[PDB]
RNA sequence: AAGGAGGUAUUCAUGUU
RNA sequence: GCUUGAGUCUCGUAGAGGGGGGUAGAAUUCCAGGUGUAGCGGUGAAAUGCGUAGAGAUCUGGAGGAAUACCGGUGGCGAAGGCGGCCCCCUGGACGAAGACUGACGCUCAGGUGCGAAAGCGUGGGGAGCAAACAGGAUUAGAUACCCUGGUAGUCCACGCCGUAAACGAUGUCGACUUGGAGGUUGUGCCCUUGAGGCGUGGCUUCCGGAGCUAACGCGUUAAGUCGACCGCCUGGGGAGUAC
């Protein structure tokens, strides 16, 4: 599966990059499991935080149906 | 002094106040011996979910080194200035001067 | 054998290999352990409704590329097309169907336009060059391989890329509007795209005007356009200014309310 | 906790060079500064039992250090508990 | 906390013999070296040495005769929680004399047999069989 | 799971896509889990039991390849 | 609901979709 | 005296550790409207119940309380009880690298002190959902139950009580020693990072397992092997964790 953050040296995932985060949410808008994406556990936690911060700022939708 | 990433989003129909608001907040921070490290007016962006039945709001981003007290006062200004729809202040361990992904 | 497949591609080999099939990604090849990519105009050499000879049946695997990381080859039936296309596309890059004032043989529907190959060249174009409605994929006028009509605009004949336009013929709606619709006439239009800074309402075929967020309500300056009118709603707006040069309509909703 | 600059000042005052951080006097002085600081926190936060457990460790450690110092050299001990303004 | 370094040394010998190790090592002290000498002269260990200037390390090379370890049992007798002293008449006989009782007399640490001949009592460190 | 009807796509084909989309979002499993309240102890017990048996079956399988049944 | 296949499961260009 | 146990300082790292304050979205309920009309709801099947004073359904707005899907993991943090949206403020511990410093300053601990799920108690709030008691409907030979429709205290907050649980690893704390394997998680060093590689070295953790221990089950370097320090407890079953 191979983590795409360990191989890029990324320190913090960043919630302002709405291209990487879109790859890590599903169509409904929920966060995809690390078991599927092959992300490491450390970057998974960072990634989940970034997605939640983006949702608050309405860069990402919470769900597919409130819009 | 701590570092802060401040993102506030303004009403789409108060778009012309954003320059003025930027200058006031920058002046407040800089007057308290602050250090504005980044300032990116992202502009009018399509909200992902309707807020107050308001699509397409005006995003502003600001990365700042400033005392906690001045930062608290700025957050209070947000709480009362009923043109800013949302704000978020985050504490960063170091200063970021690099251009954000939203700039280009 | 993958080494030898890459070496036979270095020879411009035209081998008899098992095509990988037909797909939205063009055409796949299969040369003895080399799954080949090729685009929609380079996935096979037969221009028919079922190209399984190129991809899906033992047929032409062409020398188009060798990619280790893609496990990939030039999976398209070469040794047939582009061969006489040399002289054909020479006459094409000399003529271009009257300098792109020509018909073309369509290929498929793309995410950015609509493409008609030429046989030595291949042009594209926009979807709103033969229509005016809010479009996302304009391919609903023909199937793959039909005969469309366009006028050439930007053609790079040193790379075999073309881009014709489909508005070199149709009477301009703007010119008739300029004589038909003087400023200050009220007409009804359908909101095609809505923004916070303005809502685009299509009043006529191929004419979209921008009604500013400041022109949505005179007495509540802080009202989102998305809350007052939905995309596709028919609203009456008064034509305030017509910019023919910029192809812009400034429409005023403020005249329906009171200042 | 205690800032970098505050620790540096205290080490200079109570240690016989800038590199003397392990002296009993310096350790008691650092513990005393942090203990005195936390009083305001626990005045506002009477229900912070977890942080208060950390504070009780500090108080307990200061007593052990002072006991050692009193048994090891009584004169330094009297001087220290006078400077630091500590009873017993 | 470590509060019986003699018992620790006996434990290392016992565990090393049970795990068929060639040699065992421990931090050194003069009491450990004295006990080690008695063991070596009674033939329970093959050799011992001390290496190190500031933090000496005592190394004992253990003995096996027919594949089996030579020391069949070794137990601390006097311990910090309960000290044992015996008068010259009351010295023990480990395994009816086939074992040694390391007894720390006033003339140094020796075996039960040596102390009984010298007419001394003292503290009983360990039993060795 | 918001499925838009595609062009020329028959109803059966579109319906299969929609059913699979819902099964991918796991809606029905979620609803069945929220029908009734279960104590946190019950939830933890069930989670731990599934892990134990899943691990045991993986280990049992990975040792079954070792030996021959005939 | 019933059966089959693959695994403890994915890398499997993106794009298209 | 000494530096190896125990501590201090220097730079980082991970974390549902704690306290306070804000905020976001989904959903449940209620309220007011629009469209609409004869059922809804519930069950093994029904009935109570709600509905022509227009329910249920659907759309719009509002109020309010409580909890944070996905991530999420025999994952992490905490002495234990326990801790799960996001942001800020105050604050505790753990670990790693290299180096400097103190120089046995240690371990255990009766009595004592503090923390300690849920239920409960006092005083005042708040109350959407759920729900002892209770009311009704069924089931049944009976049904003071299981099932259904409601429903109060309570669950939430603030401040005090209470001090208890299968408060469990049914395994007291500290230290040392003794063959291995596959993993997780968090640091760090090196080599060619040739491209998620290779090679080491720390902390915590899950599962197999050897010798040895285990009535046996098992346990096994995180022991329930081998040892030492100190404390807690046990002495047939019932009476009884009861009486005084
Ligand atoms: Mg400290
Ligand atoms: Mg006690
Ligand atoms: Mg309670
Ligand atoms: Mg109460
Ligand atoms: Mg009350
Ligand atoms: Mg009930
Ligand atoms: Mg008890
Ligand atoms: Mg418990
Ligand atoms: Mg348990
Ligand atoms: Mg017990
Ligand atoms: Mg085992
Ligand atoms: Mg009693």
């Amino acid at each position: 599966k191979f983590c795409r953050f360990t191989a890029e040296g990324v320190q913090e995932i960043d919630y302002k990059d709405i291209a990487t985060l879109k790859n890590y949410i599903t169509e409904s808008g929920k966060i995809v499991p690390s078991r599927i994406t092959g992300t490491r556990a450390k970057y998974q936690r960072q990634l989940a935080r970034a997605i939640k911060r983006a949702r608050y700022l309405s860069l990402l939708p919470y769900t597919d149906r409130h819009q | 002094m701590r570092h802060y990433e401040i993102v506030f989003m303004v009403h789409p129909d108060q778009s012309e106040q954003v320059p003025g608001m930027i200058e006031r907040y920058t002046a407040a921070i800089t007057g308290a011996e602050g250090k504005i490290h980044r300032l990116e007016d992202w502009g009018r962006r399509q909200l992902a979910y309707p807020i107050n039945k308001l699509h397409k709001a005006h995003y502003v981003l600001m990365n700042v080194e400033a005392p906690q007290e001045v930062i608290d006062e700025l957050e209070t200004t947000f709480r009362f200035n009923d043109a800013v729809i949302r704000s978020m202040v985050m504490r960063t361990k170091h200063a970021v001067t690099e251009a954000s992904p939203m700039v280009k | 054998a993958w080494i030898t497949l890459e070496k036979a591609y270095e020879d411009a080999e035209t081998v008899t290999g098992v095509i990988n099939g037909k797909v939205k990604g063009g055409f796949t090849v299969e040369l003895n352990g080399i799954r080949a990519f090729l685009p929609g105009s380079l996935v096979d050499v037969r221009p028919v409704r079922d190209t399984l000879h190129l991809e899906g049946k033992e047929l032409e695997f062409k020398v188009i590329k060798l990619d280790q990381k893609r496990n990939n080859v030039v999976v398209s039936r070469r040794a047939v097309i582009e061969s006489e296309n040399s002289a054909e596309r020479d006459q094409l890059l000399e003529n271009l169907q009257e300098g792109m004032e020509v018909k073309g043989i369509v290929k498929n529907l793309t995410d950015y336009g609509a493409f008609v190959d030429l046989g030595g060249v291949d042009g594209l174009l926009h979807i709103t060059d033969m229509a005016w409605k809010r479009v996302k994929h304009p391919s609903e006028i023909v199937n793959v391989g039909d005969e469309i009509t366009v006028k050439v605009l930007k053609f790079d004949r040193e790379r075999t890329r073309v881009s014709l336009g489909l508005k070199q013929l149709g009477e301009d709606p703007w010119v008739a509007i300029a004589k038909r619709y003087p400023e200050g006439t009220k007409l009804t239009g359908r909101v095609t795209n809505l923004t916070d800074y303005g809502c685009f309402v299509e009043i006529e075929e191929g004419v979209e005007g921008l009604v500013h967020v400041s022109e949505m309500d005179w007495t509540n300056k802080n009202i989102h356009p998305s809350k007052v009118v939905n995309v596709g709603d028919v609203v009456e707006v008064m034509v305030l200014d017509i910019d023919e040069e910029r192809r812009r309509i400034s429409l005023g909703l403020k005249q329906c309310k009171a200042n | 906790s205690l800032s970098t600059e505050a620790t540096a000042k205290i080490v200079s005052e109570f240690g016989r060079d800038a590199n003397d951080t392990g002296s009993t006097e310096v350790q008691v002085a650092l513990l005393t500064a942090q203990i005195n600081h936390l009083q305001g926190h626990f005045a506002e936060h009477k229900k912070d039992h977890h942080s208060r457990r950390g504070l009780l460790r500090m108080v307990s450690q200061r007593r052990k250090l002072l006991d050692y110092l009193k048994r090891k050299d009584v004169a330094r001990y009297t001087q220290l508990i006078e400077r630091l303004g500590l009873r017993r | 906390s470590m509060q019986d370094p003699i018992a620790d040394m006996l434990t290392r010998i016992r565990n090393g013999q049970a795990a068929n190790k060639a040699a065992v090592t421990m931090p050194s002290s003069k009491l450990k070296v004295a006990i080690a000498n008695v063991l070596k002269e009674e033939g329970f260990i093959e050799d011992f040495k001390v290496e190190g200037d500031t933090k000496p390390e005592l190394e004992l090379t253990l003995k096996y005769f027919q594949g089996k370890a030579v020391v069949e049992s070794i137990q601390r007798v006097s311990r910090p929680g309960l000290r044992i002293y015996k008068r010259k008449d009351e010295l023990p006989k480990v395994m009816a004399g086939l074992g040694i009782a390391v007894v720390s007399t006033s003339k140094g640490v020796m075996t039960d047999r040596a102390a009984r001949q010298a007419g001394l009592g003292g503290e009983i460190i360990c039993y060795v069989a | 799971p918001v499925i838009k009807v595609r062009e020329n796509e028959p109803f059966d084909v579109a319906l299969r896509r929609f059913k699979r989309s819902c099964e991918k979002a796991g809606v029905l499993a979620e609803v069945r889990r929220r029908e009734f309240y279960e104590k946190p102890t019950t939830e933890r017990k069930r989670a731990k039991a599934s892990a134990v048996k899943r691990h045991a079956k993986k280990l049992a399988r990975e040792n079954a390849r070792r030996t021959r049944l005939y």
